[PDB]
């Protein structure tokens, strides 16, 4: 209903009560395992599989 | 408030900046490198395409229906 | 007369694990029995450290089962037909094979509806096997 | 679609009467 | 003082709720949490 | 104030500013944790629950977390 | 292009002022009346102190080291130390992960010779990466 | 409620205690000076 | 075929075990007029019209237990399937019906009849009773139907929009290092308030739905509840 | 002779029809709002009642457009 | 005082909730209950295969 | 010549037409309740009066609506 | 040449387009209602006539959307 | 016979249709601001309320127009 | 069998429905300006804060109009 | 098998699509020329200041006419 | 295969389509009319000038008119 509770005012704050100490490290691994796929997903010595066009999801739900 | 001895802050802004320009330089260069190499592998495609056609066509002949 | 229909006859003593209760009880009331915890429909509740909590939580375990259970089969079942068609085939590969083509996979799944099409289309004139490969 | 099937639809809905019989009274109580 | 929760108030304004009159006002104008 | 969808709950004054004004304020009375005490920041003074830990240094901590589940498979790879 | 700057620098202007800490303020004013960069002074004294630390961060760790092999830390173990050891494995694990990782100058393990996938370096794009 | 002793109070526990104990009247009396001030600056 | 599974509420069956055992007082409910049918006083009711207050509420805390938690991420809505939701209501629905039927009151169904004596009977009123009759089997099946498709839609829709946030912010975050870095920014702002009020709309959508099923019912009751007048 | 065709792409057309079909619910919508403001100003004592009918016949409008959409997806996805 | 939530066991409650609060309703779910093991409890190997 | 064809996507085409007649159906919703809002500001004391004809207005409309989304489904799944 | 063609699939196309013309049959129900509603606040007294004469508005209307579903499921079936 | 025809071109005309979907939508919300202004021309006190509830019916419009939008633009890369 | 098949005057036909929206917003540009000249005579007095409103309403409708827009210009050269 | 098509007629097909937009522009205008004599015979002395809002309000819609009209061009002569 | 086609009767089907434009603009000359009279109906002596200004619509949505009349005749003659 939210009605109230510990609000931090900012970002420095979050350390001032375990709940939100452990929301501030889910924020944390949220972000940032976006840049993690960013450098994965886009890396030089990324090569698409050779038989990638053996077969795929569209023929076989077609 | 004297006038400024140093002009550290507007060095390390035109530093940013330079370094800044440079990236977009070599992005620039790359982008168009890709683009090149995108074309050619798409000729190089249909010259195979053609080939394996003409190869077709002169089996087809050598059928002879 | 075999069984009691009532509440009252007890099985236990009233001190049988009396220590851990209240600690399980410590821990259920001090966050949620509070004046500001009013729930709606004992559903959504007033504690705003309590979604904090929770939905990190949540989304962490079923994360975690989805990962590991659920599009796990989509990943085997793609290495199975991509190279060979068989379990063993796909053994015969090395793990840094299988992790290209899994990793491939996950591309795949970014891509979805919003990405080039080259990746299960096979432009003319491409020299990669096609469909009919290990037929 | 699996939310239009029903192939399984018995064990399904099984869930729901469970839910209607057996969860309800200890909600209740 | 402790820690202790109170009587149970399901996040309601008894100044403004339904059975307000059932909730004792003290000095200030604020009508109790609890009869 | 608000963080996203969570707003800070505010006091309702109760007395009215003839009482108020006559109040005598002695903040030397008042807790360590709340002195000069601010509405808008009334945690600016509270204790951290971990000596040393910042909310950086758990943001960072997620972070790095995110970067193993998604990094440990390129360096100790499993077969199927 | 002017006005944004003058929003800018007003808006900087009014936080400057508005922090409440003395030693932040009478740098500042000595700054500004001396016409120097706090900023830039700031950095070299933190500089030049730790360049004068060195050898007592050496000693540190060196007493550090004592203390744990003496097996002093563990008698007073605690909750917290347990977190602050768990942050530390964390960090651990993840630079060997990244060192790993710069060491191969790939994210990617190197396909072997003999691997199937070499066809993918063949068909590579653009060769030059 | 003694087995919730062992707790202490929070960071909010500990401001609901301090606005509505036995200070409560100064604390709002300063609060309210406070925000009046502010708001005088604002104008 | 028996086929065994399990819902997505273990974690909060342990919550609730948690947190309610010891009492607390509810005081917001999504659906309150089934408790105040009545709002002018000296009538009352014979008929047992508060009998539907416990399963309404259990069917709110089921409804949003599954549905409001489904909008966190890979929570499945194990339950969301078409026919499914039709014997749901046909159990709640024909339940009131078959308890109105068994009265054994034929002149509850007067008002079957629309119009007045004026109206011809079988050209006029006789096609209006039998729209009417139809109308309350159509009432059931459009509850049923609605409450499938919002969830199905939102959700459709949450997937999509996810899916292409993930595209553009993986696969176009070097924008950022680049010269249209702005272009960029501002596709990231838009999708953000996108995400923003999408979660916000679902949120509100979802309550409003439960409300609506449960007052379809409330509204089949009350088409055949009779108020006497105490003297 | 008997000839037997199944066209794949049609599904996307019948697709586009139904979304035709929000075009209704979008402008009803529209129209409670339109009411309502037109209302309130007419009796504002009553905005908070007012205001609460008018959620009432969004959903059953967007109940409608839902049905539709429902179509859609349907054979956008079959 | 007796009230049946609080004194009776789970089962008696059950039995009396379902016999003599809701006995309409538990009459109609088992009845369709049964409809649904008698006409949806199959799965040809087709359907498997596909779905 | 005598030639005999099925083309076996069109049953989508129908289905989307008829979803169309929702738009409609979902109009004319929201012109009931806007005439409600707008009425009820006129003789409040007689509010719960017009929200009951209201009603019967919807389910003299939905049902309208269900006759074409029956269609479709008649179509959709044959 | 003379070519005779046969097309099945050709009276899903007909069907939905007969269901379109519900769009109208709703939207004039509606209409009806809603001038129903501000009719009864203007003048509550003659509620009941007003009721029947928006009834039998509503039949007419309906009895057109019957004449659209018998060429729908003419042509469905046919 | 039994014959398979892949149609590209078709999912261009089902977006298409989609987009008409963004007609009663802009409608819709046209109405709305348009009873705006009378109502605050009719009552000018309530500038900020009526402003609010127009923000709210151009939301959930909006938000229909976005339903319909996510096909059209999905179809377009299907 | 088989037969894929790609016809290149289909982008056509999308891009003239995704203009046919632009009625819909047109449209709902005259409702606004069609009110606002009410609301002025009603009370001249907010012939500003109208005017501002009206500019909100034309923009947000237009918005509209832009995004279906946007999908006419790409399946034209595309 | 692939089978590229090319219709040479259909560019006339989007052309006269793009043209219905023009229906709700030109309609459009109709509405606020016919606000404009109400809000004019009401407000006579606020004739010039309503005016200049037509004439605004007109060239807005306009706008939407020339978009649908060059794309109705552009598919004309290509 | 690359096959080209060229559809000689297409150019009529464009031509009717820019026709329907015909039918937001004689809607619109009438809603303008309708209004005129009511304009005149209240304050009967400023016919003189409400005519003109009626005559201005018409001479602007007329012109609309000219837009879709010329695609007509393009098409129709090309
Ligand atoms: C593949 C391998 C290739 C290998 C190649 C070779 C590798 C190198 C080998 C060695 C080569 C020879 C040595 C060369 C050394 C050069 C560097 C050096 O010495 O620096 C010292 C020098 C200061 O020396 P100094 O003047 O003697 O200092 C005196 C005092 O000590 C001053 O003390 P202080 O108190 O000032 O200390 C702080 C100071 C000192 O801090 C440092 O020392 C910083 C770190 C130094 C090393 C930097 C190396 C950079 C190399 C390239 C990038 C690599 C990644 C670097 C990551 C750094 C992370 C912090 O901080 C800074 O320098 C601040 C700089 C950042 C300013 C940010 C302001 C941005 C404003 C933007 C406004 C835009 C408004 C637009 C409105 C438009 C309206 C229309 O600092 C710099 O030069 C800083 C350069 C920073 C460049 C960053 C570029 C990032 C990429 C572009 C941005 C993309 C993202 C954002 C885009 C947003 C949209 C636009
Ligand atoms: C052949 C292979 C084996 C399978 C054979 C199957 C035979 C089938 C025959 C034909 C049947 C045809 C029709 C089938 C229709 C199915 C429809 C269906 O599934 O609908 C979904 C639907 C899903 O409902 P739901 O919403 O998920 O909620 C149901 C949940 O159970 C949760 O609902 P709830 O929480 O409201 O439930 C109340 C709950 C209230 O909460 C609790 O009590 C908490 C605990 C919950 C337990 C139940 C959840 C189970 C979770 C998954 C499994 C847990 C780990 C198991 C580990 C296995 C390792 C191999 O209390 C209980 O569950 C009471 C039982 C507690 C047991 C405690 C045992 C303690 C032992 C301690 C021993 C200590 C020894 C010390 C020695 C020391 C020496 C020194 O299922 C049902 O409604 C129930 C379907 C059952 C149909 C009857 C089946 C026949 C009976 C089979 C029994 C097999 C026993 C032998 C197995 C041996 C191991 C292999
Ligand atoms: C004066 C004497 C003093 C003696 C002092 C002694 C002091 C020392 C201690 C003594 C030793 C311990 C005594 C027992 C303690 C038990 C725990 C306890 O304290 O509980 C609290 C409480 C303590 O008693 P109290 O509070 O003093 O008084 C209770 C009230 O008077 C009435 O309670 P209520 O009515 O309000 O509630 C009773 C019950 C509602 O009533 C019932 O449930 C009873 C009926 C259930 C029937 C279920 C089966 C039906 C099957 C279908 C029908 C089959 C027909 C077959 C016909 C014949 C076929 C040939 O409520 C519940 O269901 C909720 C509680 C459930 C507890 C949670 C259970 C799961 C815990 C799992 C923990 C471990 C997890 C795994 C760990 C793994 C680690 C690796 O005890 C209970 O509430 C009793 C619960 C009984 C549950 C039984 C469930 C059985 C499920 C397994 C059946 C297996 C069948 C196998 C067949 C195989 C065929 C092939
Ligand atoms: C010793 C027991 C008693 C023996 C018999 C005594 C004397 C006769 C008694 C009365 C007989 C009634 C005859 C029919 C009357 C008219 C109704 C009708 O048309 O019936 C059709 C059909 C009977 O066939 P029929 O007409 O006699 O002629 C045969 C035809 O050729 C077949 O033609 P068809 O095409 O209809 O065939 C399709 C299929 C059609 O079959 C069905 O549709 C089956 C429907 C079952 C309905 C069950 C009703 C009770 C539901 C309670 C609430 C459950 C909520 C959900 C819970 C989910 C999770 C478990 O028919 C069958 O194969 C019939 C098999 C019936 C087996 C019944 C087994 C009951 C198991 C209950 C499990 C409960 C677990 C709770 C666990 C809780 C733990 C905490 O089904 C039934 O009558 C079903 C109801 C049977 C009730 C029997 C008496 C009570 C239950 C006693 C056994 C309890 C076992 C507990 C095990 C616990 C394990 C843990
Ligand atoms: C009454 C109204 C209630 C409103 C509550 C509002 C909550 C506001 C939350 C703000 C953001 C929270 C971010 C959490 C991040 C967690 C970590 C993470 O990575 O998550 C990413 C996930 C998904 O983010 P993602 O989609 O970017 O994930 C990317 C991951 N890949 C790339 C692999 C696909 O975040 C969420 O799903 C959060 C959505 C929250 C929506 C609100 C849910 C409210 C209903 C549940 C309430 C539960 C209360 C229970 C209390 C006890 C009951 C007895
Ligand atoms: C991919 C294809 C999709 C198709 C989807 C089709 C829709 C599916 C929808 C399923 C979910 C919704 C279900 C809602 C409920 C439907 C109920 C229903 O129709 O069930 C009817 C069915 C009819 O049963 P039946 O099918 O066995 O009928 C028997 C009739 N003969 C023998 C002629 C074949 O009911 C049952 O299945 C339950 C029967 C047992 C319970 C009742 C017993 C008492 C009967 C009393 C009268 C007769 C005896 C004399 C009096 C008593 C003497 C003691
Ligand atoms: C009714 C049985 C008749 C035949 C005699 C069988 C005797 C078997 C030997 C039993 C020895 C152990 C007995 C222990 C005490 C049992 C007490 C008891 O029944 O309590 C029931 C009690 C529940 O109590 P409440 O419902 O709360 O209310 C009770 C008060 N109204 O149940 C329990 O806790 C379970 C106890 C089970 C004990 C064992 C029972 C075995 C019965 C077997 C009968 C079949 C014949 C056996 C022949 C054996 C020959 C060697
Ligand atoms: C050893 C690391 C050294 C780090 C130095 C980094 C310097 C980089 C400077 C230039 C950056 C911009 C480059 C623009 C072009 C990039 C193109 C691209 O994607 O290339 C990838 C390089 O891309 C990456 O791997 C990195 C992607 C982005 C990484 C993001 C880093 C972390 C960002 C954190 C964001 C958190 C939020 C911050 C907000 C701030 C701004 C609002 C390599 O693959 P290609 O050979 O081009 O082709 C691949 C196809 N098979």
């Amino acid at each position: 209903m939210l009605l109230g509770g510990f609000v931090p005012r900012r970002f420095s704050q979050f350390n001032r009560d375990p709940c939100w100490m452990f929301f501030i490290f889910s924020v944390g691994f949220w972000l940032g395992e976006y840049p993690a796929m960013m450098i994965k997903y886009n890396a030089r010595d990324l090569v698409y599989d050779p038989h990638r066009y053996v077969w795929s999801h569209h023929d076989d739900h077609h | 408030k004297a006038a400024p001895k140093t002009l550290h802050q507007v060095r390390n802004v035109a530093y940013f900046f330079a370094a800044w320009l440079g990236v977009q330089k070599g992005y620039i260069e790359k982008s168009a490198n890709d683009r090149l190499w995108v074309e050619h592998q798409r000729k190089v495609r249909q010259q195979n395409v053609e080939r394996q056609q003409a190869l077709d066509s002169i089996k087809l002949m050598q059928q002879g229906v | 007369v075999l069984f009691s229909t009532y509440r009252s006859s007890r099985l236990v003593s009233k001190e049988f694990l009396h220590g851990p209760v209240m600690r399980f009880r410590a821990l259920g009331e001090y966050y949620f029995q509070r004046a500001w915890n009013g729930t709606l429909n004992w559903a959504l509740p007033g504690e705003y450290r309590l979604y904090a909590v929770m939905i990190p939580f949540i989304y962490f375990y079923h994360r975690w089962h989805n990962d590991h259970t659920l599009d796990r089969d989509h990943v085997e079942k793609a290495m199975i037909m991509r190279w060979g068609g068989t379990l063993e085939d796909v053994r015969k590969l090395s793990a840094k094979d299988q992790l290209r083509v899994r990793c491939f996979t996950d591309i795949e799944k970014l891509y979805s509806a919003y990405g080039p099409k080259d990746t299960y289309l096979q432009p003319p004139g491409d020299t990669l096997p096609g469909k009919d490969f290990y037929r | 679609l699996e939310p239009m099937s029903t192939w399984y639809l018995a064990s399904w809905a099984m869930v729901w009467y469970y839910a209607f019989f057996f969860w309800m009274p200890m909600v209740w109580t | 003082v402790g820690n202790g929760p109170t009587f149970s108030t399901g996040g309601e304004c008894m100044n403004t709720c339904d059975i307000q009159n059932a909730f004792p006002m003290n000095d200030r104008g604020v009508r109790s949490s609890s009869p | 104030y608000n963080m996203l969808v969570f707003r800070d709950p505010k006091r309702r004054p109760q007395l009215s500013e003839e009482e108020r004004a006559k109040v005598v304020v002695n903040q030397a009375e008042w807790p360590e944790e709340f002195k000069d005490f601010d509405p808008d920041d009334p945690y600016k003074n509270s204790p951290e629950i971990i000596k040393g830990m910042s909310s950086w240094n758990l943001f960072l901590w997620g972070v790095e977390c995110a970067f193993i589940y998604q990094f440990y498979e390129l360096v100790f790879p499993k077969s199927i | 292009l002017c006005n944004a700057a003058s929003k800018v620098q007003a808006r900087s202007a009014k936080k400057l002022a508005a922090l409440t800490d003395a030693g932040i303020q009478k740098t500042i004013s000595e700054h500004n009346a001396n016409g120097t960069d706090a900023a830039v002074s700031s950095t070299k004294r933190y500089l030049a102190e730790q360049r004068q630390l060195f050898h007592y961060r050496v000693v540190r760790f060196f007493d550090e080291c004592h203390y744990i092999i003496s097996g002093e830390y563990f008698a007073q173990y605690t909750k917290v130390n347990l977190i602050w050891d768990l942050r530390f494995l964390t960090k651990l694990v993840v630079l060997f992960l990244i060192g790993t990782v710069l060491g191969r100058q790939s994210i990617f393990p190197p396909i072997d010779p003999d691997s199937p996938l070499v066809e993918a370096l063949v068909t590579k794009v653009n060769p030059n990466y | 409620y003694d087995h919730l002793a062992s707790w202490g109070k929070d960071a909010f526990l500990r401001r609901l205690e301090f606005e509505n104990g036995p200070l409560r009247d100064q604390v709002e009396a300063h609060t309210q000076r406070l925000l009046a001030e502010r708001a005088a600056i604002a104008k | 075929m028996f086929l065994f599974f399990f819902c997505d509420l273990f974690w909060l069956r342990l919550l609730l075990c948690m947190y309610y055992c010891v009492w607390s007082r509810l005081c917001f409910i999504v659906y309150f007029n089934c408790l105040m049918l009545i709002f002018d006083f000296l009538l009352f009711c014979l008929f047992d019209l508060y009998l539907f207050v416990g399963l309404c509420l259990f069917l709110l805390l089921w409804f949003m237990l599954f549905n409001l938690y489904s909008l966190i991420l890979y929570y499945c809505i194990t339950y969301l399937n078409l026919y499914l939701l039709f014997c749901i209501v046909f159990l709640l629905y024909i339940a009131f019906l078959f308890l109105f039927c068994f009265l054994c009151d034929f002149f509850l169904f007067n008002n079957l009849l629309v119009g007045d004596s004026f109206m011809d009977v079988f050209f006029i009123r006789f096609l209006l009773c039998f729209l009417e009759c139809f109308s309350l089997l159509c009432r059931c099946l459009s509850t049923f139907l609605r409450l499938f498709c919002n969830l199905l839609s939102s959700h459709f829709l949450l997937l999509m929009f996810f899916d292409f946030f993930y595209f553009i912010f993986v696969f176009f975050f070097y924008g950022v290092f680049c010269y249209w870095f702005i272009l960029f920014i501002f596709v990231f702002c838009f999708c953000l308030l996108f995400y923003v009020f999408l979660y916000l709309l679902d949120l509100f959508a979802a309550i409003l739905q439960l409300f609506i099923f449960c007052n379809m019912i409330l509204q089949l009751i009350m088409d055949f509840l009779l108020f006497l007048l105490f003297v | 002779s008997t000839v037997a065709i199944s066209v794949q792409g049609l599904h996307y057309v019948g697709t586009g029809l139904a979304a035709i079909a929000l075009a209704g619910v979008g402008l009803g919508i529209g129209t409670i709002f339109g009411n309502l403001l037109v209302a309130c100003a007419r009796q504002p004592n009553l905005t908070k009642m007012l205001f609460n009918y008018a959620i009432l016949g969004f959903a059953l409008t967007e109940a409608i457009g839902l049905f539709a959409l429902m179509l859609a997806f349907l054979m956008l996805f079959s | 005082v007796y009230t049946r939530w609080k004194c009776d066991r789970l089962p008696v409650f059950q039995l009396k909730l379902f016999t003599q609060e809701y006995p309409m309703h538990a009459a109609v779910g088992i009845f369709t209950i049964i409809f649904l093991w008698k006409h949806m409890s199959h799965c040809s190997e087709e359907t498997e295969r596909k779905y």
